[PDB]
């Protein structure tokens, strides 16, 4: 119960796509965002065990 | 990563602030020629009491 708990229920930084090392050539920058948490209980009550 | 997700483009804050524990945001103004800055003030603290 606590590894299935605590393996899927954690934050995630996955970065930017326009990096500053920046080949030669690029004109835009974005953000990239994954909301890998759970807020209510009726969601910590579909934790898969096996 | 399409069978599982719904990656899409977004609008969002760029920049998070926050004042004596709670969420700010900023904005500043010029008083008019003629009024005194007491006045001022307490219109703000109407306008924001509105």
């Amino acid at each position: 119960v606590g590894s299935a708990l605590s393996a899927q229920n954690i934050q995630i930084s996955a970065g930017s796509i326009g990096s500053l090392p920046a080949v030669r050539g690029q004109t835009v920058t974005a953000t990239v965002t994954a909301q890998g948490q759970l807020g209510t209980a009726e969601e910590f009550g579909n934790v898969i065990l096996r | 990563l399409s069978s599982i997700a719904t990656v899409s483009w977004q609008m969002g804050t760029e920049q998070s602030v926050r004042f004596n524990g709670y969420p700010a945001m900023e904005l500043s103004g010029s008083p008019a020629t003629g009024v005194s800055t007491g006045q001022a003030m307490e219109a703000v603290q109407k306008m924001v009491d509105e």
